[PDB]
RNA sequence: GUGAUCUAGAAAGGUAUGUCUAAAGUUACUUAUGCUCUUAUUUACUAACAAAAUCAA
């Protein structure tokens, strides 16, 4: 039976060395960003506010995808004339942000 | 068979070259054949020479179409020394030999037998020593101790043909058993010959740091373990490899001490920094200029000197081989007459030359190869370089250069001498090559890296 | 130089010296308290470890208290 | 009773790799172990070190 436990616990765990350590990281980031969240949080407790850091940039040309548009493909300009949807996604985008 | 003795050379010289390839070094005078040939209890490979042959090139056109003969050698293996080294083909009686005289033995055995059966007796086994180890089934089988159950073997010659069929690896003696035939060959004159046919075996031993151990004689030596690894090879042989006779190789002198090597050698390299750790070189140096000046004012009296003095040396001073300074200082009572500068062993001189005040000591300690092993060469170079030299800063010009060759723990000095020094010093330089402690260190772990243990 | 980055504590704090000096041996304490403070509110799980974590942070955060009496 | 003379040593080949480093503020007086130089023996980790082949008893 106890080679039976290790072969069925072995016929069950399909991964590998680096799906597991992927996981394992995985999890690590995650346990690092709720820690940091709290942190904010608890200091905003007391008032005092300490904003997020960015992420470091692995490369020089790293892109802040937060920053910008990405990559802004504009649609193709129509005929339709979408000039009153503009504001209203606007005066409902500025109401969802407040 | 022409194209057979071509590939013997092919053969023998790839796999020196494999050994060569151990190394980062393929030349010719780093590789003398005493380091392939020179048997395992030496030292060396233990390889067997066969390809060291004149090889008959008589003309290849016409060659096809007469049997020419042999008009024309060319040279199989050539070296820069043409050490002239024995092939096993010279040790190897051969087959219509061994037959004919196995068609008389077997008859001299069936006439001696029958002898035995006549007279009813069992056979002398000391009047068959004299047919021993000769016949094609090797009349010492008819003696063996398992002979009556081999005599139930049969088909052992196709059994052991289709071993190739059956085993992943090969027994290349397949058409041998030597408990059906015997022995049929003997390479035992192979080993003394080639000890014989390098000089013998003090000639071989000036290509190793056999004298860089300190031991007297050869005879005491076994060896600790039947395979010598790599580094303890590269360190046996290691004035050859590191020798100052090479074509091309860039000059380095090591890191703290004063061995130069041609190029880059690096298991040499690993060996020799664990043989100088700990600034060796530098202890070496500050051991011997301890022990002369002591013993310099040991006799003060007899040798009338005033004070000793030790000039304080700069620590890089003891390895820097380009230029040298005064170690010792001697200050006299009045006033010396140094003769003329001779070496150490020299017999006598005329003392009436200069009258000199202050003299010097120097001590000058060199690595020795297989070209330059020679210290009293070395030494009086390094004197009239140095004393001619307006760099190297001496207080008068004066003094005898002491000269110690590590690697083959040799010992001279060229200089000037006052009367009374040479008996003294000749028996201070005997007590001090046999007594330093600093020496004594150099001279175990040498015994370490190469693991070689006295008749104890 | 010499770093402040290699050393330990040093262990008593009134053996320490010059104000411009036990400076940087007090930052050498606050990265820690930063670093072992992130290290408090992680959902990592371990409930025994974080305890003598735990006990790491009130004896680190003493020492920040006695780098300050010293100055 | 002569001669013809090949070579040639350096790199990558030894290690991963990755992450972190509020000091400098962006307007609403609690006081608690200072690892010593050499030699020998024993234990643990470690070299991802090495190794009986033909053959002779």
């Amino acid at each position: 039976k106890e080679m039976l436990a290790e072969a069925r616990a072995r016929l069950l765990n399909t991964q590998g060395k680096k799906a597991t350590r992927k996981i394992r990281e995985r999890m690590l980031e995650e346990s690092k960003r709720i820690a940091e969240l709290q942190k904010r949080r608890e200091l905003k407790q007391a008032g005092i506010n300490v904003a997020i850091k960015k992420p470091k940039k692995k490369y020089g040309t790293d892109i802040d995808y937060n920053e910008d548009i990405v990559y802004e493909q504009a649609p193709m300009p129509g005929i339709y004339d979408t000039s009153t949807e503009d504001r209203q996604i606007k005066k409902k985008f500025e109401q969802f942000e407040r | 068979t022409e194209p057979l003795l071509d590939i013997l050379v092919k053969g023998e010289t790839r796999i020196q070259n494999r050994v060569k390839l151990g190394l980062n070094s393929k030349m010719p005078t780093r590789f003398p054949p005493a380091v392939f040939y020179t048997p395992k209890e030496l030292g060396g490979l233990g390889m067997i020479s066969a390809s060291h042959i004149l090889i008959p090139a008589s003309d290849l056109s016409w060659s096809k179409q007469t049997d020419t003969g042999i008009t024309h050698f060319r040279a199989g293996m050539t070296h820069e020394d043409e050490k002239l080294i024995p092939t096993i083909f010279r040790y190897i009686t051969t087959w219509e030999n061994e037959f004919l005289d196995s068609q008389r033995v077997w008859a001299e055995y069936a006439t001696k037998r029958q002898e035995a059966i006549q007279q009813n007796r069992r056979l002398a086994f000391e009047e068959l020593e004299g047919s021993w180890d000769r016949g094609i089934p090797r009349i010492s089988t008819l003696f063996q101790r398992d002979r009556h159950t081999l005599a139930y073997d049969r088909g052992h010659r196709i059994r052991r043909e289709f071993k190739q069929y059956s085993l992943e690896r090969n027994s290349p003696f397949w058409w041998t058993n030597s408990h059906h035939d015997g022995k049929l060959w003997n390479l035992n004159a192979y080993r003394t010959d080639v000890i014989q046919a390098l000089g013998g075996i003090e000639t071989i031993l000036e290509h190793t740091l056999f004298k860089g151990t300190g031991f007297n004689s050869w005879e005491g030596l076994f060896w600790e373990k039947s395979q010598i690894p790599n580094r303890r090879f590269t360190l046996w042989w290691s004035p050859t490899i590191n020798r100052a006779n090479v074509y091309v190789g860039f000059l380095v002198q090591l890191d703290l001490t004063g061995i130069f090597l041609h190029g880059k050698i690096p298991t040499l390299k690993i060996s020799l920094i664990q043989i100088f750790r700990a600034h060796l070189w530098q202890k070496i140096h500050e051991s011997i200029v301890f022990d002369i000046c002591q013993i310099l004012d040991g006799e003060l009296d007899v040798l009338q000197i005033e004070s000793v003095t030790k000039e304080t040396v700069h620590p890089r001073k003891s390895y820097k081989m380009n230029s040298s300074a005064a170690d010792i200082t001697m200050e006299s009572v009045h006033e010396w007459e140094v003769s003329k500068p001779s070496l150490l062993h020299e017999t006598n001189d005329s003392f009436k030359g200069l009258i000199t005040n202050k003299m010097w000591f120097d001590v000058q300690l060199r690595y020795g190869d297989y070209d330059s092993h020679d210290i009293s060469r070395y030494v009086r170079a390094k004197f009239l370089d140095y004393t001619t030299d307006n760099v190297s800063m001496y207080p008068s010009p004066t003094g005898v250069m002491i000269g110690i060759d590590l690697a083959y723990n040799m010992y001279d000095a060229y200089g000037n001498w006052f009367n009374g020094l040479k008996p003294l010093i000749q028996n201070s330089m005997r007590t001090i090559m046999k007594a330093n402690p600093a020496l004594y260190v150099l001279r175990e772990r040498i015994r370490k890296g190469l693991q070689i243990y006295q008749s104890s | 130089y010499k770093d402040y980055s290699r050393y330990q504590r040093p262990r008593n704090v009134s053996k320490v010296k010059s104000i411009k000096e036990a400076n940087e041996w007090k930052r050498q304490v606050s990265k820690e308290i930063k670093q072992k403070s992130t290290r408090i509110y992680d959902p990592s799980l371990n409930e025994m470890q974080i305890a003598e974590l735990n006990d790491e942070l009130n004896n680190l955060f003493k020492e920040w208290k006695r780098w300050q009496w010293h100055i």
